[PDB]
C-alpha cells in the first residue's frame, strides 16, 4: 500500500521498462488511472497492477451426489491462495486430467468439470462432440436403408404473468 | 468456501453446476512512503 | 462487475451505506450473469449444431472446387483456415484498468481453437456428406454429385453441372480468392463485429471515466471525503457519490442487457442461417445473400461469425418470342 | 411413449418455462424487499418516520424513501419491458413455428427439429406452448459405388429423381433418402449432352420399357 510523494495507492510495484520524459511525475493509462511512477530518492520506473481480485466460483455436483465442491478463483495467479492452474484462474479441489470427455460443468475457456471418478471432481480440456472422419472417394454414396420416425419435444414461452 | 454457495443459493440443496459466491481481495502487506532523497532543519547551524 | 467494490473501493464506511440500498448491489449481478450465462448459449447454439466433429479427408479431389482457402490449415499452432487469420488480424490498456475496479472479463466457454474445430466440422460434413449430416448421420457422397441436387433445388436441372464442371470449378475458386482482398484490402467490412466489440469497450471506458466524477460530492476519490470531513457529514456526501455511481452501473447495466438482446437476436439469425443455410439448402429468397442459394461456408471470426455463401446468379439474356 | 417417460421424472426440459416464471416472482420478491430498505432515511416504514419527527423534516427523509422506491420500480419496470421483448421474440417464433411446422410442412432445415421433419402436434402449457415434433430420421446405410451418368449409345443419361448407385454390378437408379434401387429405364431417366463432357460418366446399358413390348 505504497505513497510516492503523496500519491497514494496500492499495487503490485514492479521494475520497468517504460521510459518517462525527466521533468514528469505520473505514469498513466487510457482510464486515467495511475500506472506507472518513479521512484523519487532513486528514479526508476515502477509498474503498478491490480491485487488478485476476481470472483470466487464453487464448482459442484449436486448436493445430491455429493458433498464436496472444487473451488475455482477466476483469474488468478496460483499463489496469494490439491491446486491446478488453469486458463480460466486458479482452480482448486478437482484433479486434474489428461483425458477428455463431453463438457458438463462449464466453467472457462474449454475447462469442463464432471463428478465421476474414491470418486472426485476432476478437470478436463472438453471433448468438443466425439470425432469422426467420413469415408469419402468421389465414387462412395452412402443411402440410408431403413429409417427412424424421433418424436422431439420442443418447449419455448408465449406469456409471462402479467402485473399491474 | 462450500457453505457460501448454500447462502448465495438460499436452498439447502445446490444442484448441480457452478455458482459464484463471494470475491477476494488480495490485502497488502506493508506500506511505502516514499518521499524524495534529502530537507534538513539547521540544528547543525544553530545548536553548533 | 463487482457492484460493492465498484462503487465502494477498500472503505467499509461506504460498504456499510451500500446496504441501506438492499438489493441493488446484488441484483446487478444476477442481472449480468444473466447475460453472460447466454453468451456462451448463443455461442452453443449457432456454433455446434453437430453431433460430432467430422474431418476432411486426408486427400482433396472435390472435382477442381479448392477448399485450401477454407479448410483448417494443418502447418498452424492454432489450425484455422487461411481466410479466418485474416479476419481475426482485423478485428482487435483496457487489459487491466476495467479489471482494476472490479470491472472483469470473463474467458469465453469455448476457446476460439475450439471454434475452429466447430466450424471445421460444419464445413467438414457440409463438403462431403452434404446436407444429410443435419438430419442424421452424415453420408459420404461425391461433392460434384452434391452439387447436382443443390442445383434442382435452384430450379436448375443437373445436366447443367455435370457439362460445366470444369466451368464451375474455376469461377467458384475464382471467387474464393477475391473473398481474400475484400476483406484483406478494406478493414469496413468487419464493421458489424468491429462495432460490437468497441460498444462494449466504449460503456466499459464510460463507467470506468463515472468513477472520476464528483457527482455533487466534494470529491470523486472515497477516501478524501472520509479524510477531510468527519464522518456524521461525510455520510451525505458518499451518497452523492453512491447515488451517482450506484445509478451509473444501472445505466450501465440496463444498456447491456438491451444490448445483448439486440445480439440474442442476431444469434437467432446465425443459428438460422446455420442451419437452414449451411446445413441445409435455403429455398428463402435473398435470406443467404442475393441470387439463388447453392451451399455456404461458416467461418469463425472474433465473437461473431461468417458465411461464405456460394450462390447461383445467371447472366446472360436472349429475348424470346414465348407462349 | 418415450415422451411421457421423460417428463414424468424431468425437471429440467421445461427450464425454459420455469427460468421465466421464476425470474418474475424474482424480480417481483426483490421489488419487495425494496419497500425494507433505509434508502439513506432513517426508517423504512413510512409513518415511522413521520411520528418520530415534524413533518417538515419528514418532507425531507420521505424524498429519501420516494427517490429509492421510485427508482426501485423503474429499475423492475425497465426489467419487465426488457424482458417482455425476450418473451415478445419467443412469442414471435412459436407464432413462426404454429404458422408453418404445425400448419404447413416446414421445408426450413433444423426449425422444426433434427431429422426431415413431418408434423407438429402442439401442447399448452403454463405460460408457454410445448410442440411434439415428428421427425424423419434415416437409420441404416450401405456404402456403393456410384455414378452420375451413364453412356448408353454415347448419350448421356440422368437421373430425373435420385442417383445412379450400384452395389459393385448391376446399375440402380434410386431415391435419395431412402435405399430403393430400381432398374434404369428411360422413364428414370432424361438424355442430355453425350458421353464426353461428364466427368464421372460410366458405361451401362439402360434398359427400355418399349423396345420388349414392339417385338410381337
Ligand atoms: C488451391 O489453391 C492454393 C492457393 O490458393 C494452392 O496452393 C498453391 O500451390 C502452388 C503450386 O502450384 C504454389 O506455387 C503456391 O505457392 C500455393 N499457394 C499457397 C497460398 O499455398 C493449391 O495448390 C490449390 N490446390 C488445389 C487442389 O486447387
Ligand atoms: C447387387 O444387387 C443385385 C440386385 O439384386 C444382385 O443381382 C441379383 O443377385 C441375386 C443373388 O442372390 C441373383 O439371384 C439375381 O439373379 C441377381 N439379379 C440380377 C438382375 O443381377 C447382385 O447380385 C448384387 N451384387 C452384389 C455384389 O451385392
Ligand atoms: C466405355 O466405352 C468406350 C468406347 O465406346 C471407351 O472409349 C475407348 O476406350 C478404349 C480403351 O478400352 C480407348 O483405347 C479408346 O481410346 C476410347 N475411346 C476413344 C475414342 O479414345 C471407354 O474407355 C469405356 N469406358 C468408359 C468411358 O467408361
Ligand atoms: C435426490 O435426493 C433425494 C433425497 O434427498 C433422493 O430421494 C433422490 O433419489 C435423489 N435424486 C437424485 C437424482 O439424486
Ligand atoms: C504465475 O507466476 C509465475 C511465476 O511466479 C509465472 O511463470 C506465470 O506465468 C504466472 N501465471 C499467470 C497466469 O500470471
Ligand atoms: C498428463 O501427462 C503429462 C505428461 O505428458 C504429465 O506431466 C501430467 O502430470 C499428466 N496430467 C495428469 C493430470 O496426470
Ligand atoms: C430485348 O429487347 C429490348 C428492347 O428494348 C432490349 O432493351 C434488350 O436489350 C433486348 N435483349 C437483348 C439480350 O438484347
Ligand atoms: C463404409 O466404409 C467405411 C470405410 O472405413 C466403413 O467404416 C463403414 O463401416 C462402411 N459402411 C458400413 C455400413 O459398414
Ligand atoms: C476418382 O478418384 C480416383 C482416385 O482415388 C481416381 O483414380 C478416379 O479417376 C477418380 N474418378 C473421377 C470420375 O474423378
Amino acid at each position: 500500500n505504497f505513497n510516492f510523494n503523496g500519491l497514494t495507492g496500492t499495487g503490485v510495484l514492479t521494475e520497468s521498462n517504460k521510459k518517462f520524459l525527466p521533468f514528469q511525475q505520473f505514469g498513466r493509462d487510457i482510464a486515467d488511472t495511475t500506472d506507472a511512477v518513479r521512484d523519487p530518492q532513486t528514479l526508476e520506473i515502477l509498474d503498478i497492477t491490480p491485487c488478485s481480485f476476481g470472483g470466487v466460483s464453487v464448482i459442484t455436483p449436486g448436493t445430491n451426489t455429493s458433498n464436496q465442491v472444487a473451488v475455482l478463483y477466476q483469474d488468478v495467479n496460483c499463489t496469494e491462495v490439491n491446486v491446478f492452474q488453469t486458463r480460466a484462474g486458479c482452480l482448486i479441489g478437482a484433479e486434474h486430467v489428461n483425458n477428455s470427455y463431453e463438457c458438463d460443468i462449464p466453467i472457462g475457456a474449454g475447462i469442463c468439470a464432471s463428478y465421476q471418478t474414491s470418486q472426485s471432481i476432476i478437470a478436463y480440456t472438453m471433448s468438443l462432440g466425439a470425432e469422426n472422419s467420413v469415408a469419402y472417394s468421389n465414387n462412395s454414396i452412402a443411402i440410408p436403408t431403413n429409417f427412424t420416425i424421433s418424436v422431439t419435444t420442443e418447449i419455448l414461452p408465449v406469456s409471462m404473468t402479467k402485473t399491474s | 468456501p462450500l457453505s457460501e454457495t448454500k447462502c448465495t443459493l438460499k436452498s439447502f440443496t445446490v444442484e448441480k453446476g457452478i455458482y459464484q459466491t463471494s470475491n477476494f481481495r488480495v490485502q497488502p502487506t506493508e506500506s511505502i512512503v516514499r518521499f524524495p532523497n534529502i530537507n534538513l532543519c539547521p540544528f547543525g547551524e544553530v545548536f553548533n | 462487475v463487482d457492484c460493492t467494490m465498484y462503487i465502494c473501493g477498500d472503505s467499509t464506511e461506504c460498504s456499510n451505506l451500500l446496504l441501506q440500498y438492499g438489493s441493488f448491489c446484488t441484483q446487478l449481478n444476477r442481472a449480468l450473469t444473466g447475460i453472460a450465462v447466454e453468451q456462451d448459449k448463443n455461442t452453443q447454439e449457432v456454433f455446434a449444431q453437430v453431433k460430432q466433429i467430422y474431418k476432411t479427408p486426408p486427400i482433396k479431389d472435390f472435382g477442381g472446387f479448392n477448399f485450401s482457402q477454407i479448410l483448417p490449415d494443418p502447418s498452424k499452432p492454432s489450425k484455422r483456415s487461411f481466410i479466418e487469420d485474416l479476419l481475426f488480424n482485423k478485428v482487435t490498456d483496457l487489459i487491466c484498468a476495467q479489471k482494476f475496479n472490479g470491472l472483469t472479463v470473463l474467458p469465453p466457454l469455448l476457446t476460439d481453437e475450439m471454434i475452429a474445430q466447430y466450424t471445421s466440422a460444419l464445413l467438414a460434413g457440409t463438403i462431403t456428406s452434404g446436407w444429410t449430416f443435419g438430419a442424421g448421420a452424415a453420408l459420404q457422397i461425391p461433392f460434384a454429385m452434391q452439387m447436382a441436387y443443390r442445383f434442382n433445388g435452384i430450379g436448375v436441372t443437373q445436366n447443367v453441372l455435370y457439362e460445366n464442371q470444369k466451368l464451375i470449378a474455376n469461377q467458384f475458386n475464382s471467387a474464393i480468392g477475391k473473398i481474400q482482398d475484400s476483406l484483406s484490402s478494406t478493414a469496413s467490412a468487419l464493421g458489424k463485429l468491429q462495432d460490437v466489440v468497441n460498444q462494449n469497450a466504449q460503456a466499459l471506458n464510460t463507467l470506468v471515466k463515472q468513477l472520476s466524477s464528483n457527482f455533487g460530492a466534494i470529491s470523486s476519490v472515497l477516501n478524501d471525503i472520509l479524510s477531510r470531513l468527519d464522518k456524521v457529514e461525510a455520510e451525505v456526501q458518499i451518497d452523492r457519490l453512491i447515488t451517482g455511481r450506484l445509478q451509473s452501473l444501472q445505466t450501465y447495466v440496463t444498456q447491456q442487457l438491451i444490448r445483448a438482446a439486440e445480439i440474442r437476436a442476431s444469434a437467432n439469425l446465425a443459428a438460422t442461417k446455420m442451419s437452414e443455410c449451411v446445413l441445409g439448402q435455403s429455398k428463402r429468397v435473398d435470406f443467404c445473400g442475393k441470387g439463388y442459394h447453392l451451399m455456404s461456408f461458416p467461418q469463425s471470426a472474433p465473437h461473431g461469425v461468417v458465411f461464405l455463401h456460394v450462390t447461383y446468379v445467371p447472366a446472360q439474356e436472349k429475348n424470346f418470342t414465348t407462349a | 411413449g418415450k415422451i411421457q417417460d421423460s417428463l414424468s421424472s424431468t425437471a429440467s426440459a421445461l427450464g425454459k418455462l420455469q427460468d421465466v416464471v421464476n425470474q418474475n416472482a424474482q424480480a417481483l420478491n426483490t421489488l419487495v424487499k425494496q419497500l425494507s430498505s433505509n434508502f439513506g432515511a432513517i426508517s423504512s416504514v413510512l409513518n415511522d418516520i413521520l411520528s418520530r419527527l415534524d413533518k417538515v423534516e419528514a418532507e425531507v427523509q420521505i424524498d429519501r424513501l420516494i427517490t429509492g422506491r421510485l427508482q426501485s420500480l423503474q429499475t423492475y419496470v425497465t426489467q419487465q419491458l426488457i424482458r417482455a421483448a425476450e418473451i415478445r421474440a419467443s412469442a414471435n417464433l412459436a407464432a413462426t413455428k404454429m404458422s408453418e411446422c404445425v400448419l404447413g410442412q416446414s421445408k426450413r432445415v433444423d426449425f422444426c427439429g433434427k431429422g426431415y421433419h413431418l408434423m407438429s402436434f402442439p401442447q399448452s402449457a403454463p405460460h408457454g406452448v410445448v410442440f411434439l415434433h415428428v421427425t424423419y430420421v434415416p437409420a441404416q446405410e450401405k456404402n456403393f459405388t456410384t455414378a452420375p451418368a451413364i453412356c448408353h449409345d454415347g448419350k448421356a443419361h440422368f437421373p430425373r429423381e435420385g442417383v445412379f448407385v450400384s452395389n459393385g454390378t448391376h446399375w440402380f437408379v434410386t431415391q435419395r433418402n431412402f435405399y430403393e434401387p430400381q432398374i434404369i429405364t428411360t422413364d428414370n431417366t432424361f438424355v442430355s449432352g453425350n458421353c464426353d463432357v461428364v466427368i464421372g460418366i460410366v458405361n451401362n446399358t439402360v434398359y427400355d420399357p418399349l423396345q420388349p413390348e414392339l417385338d410381337s
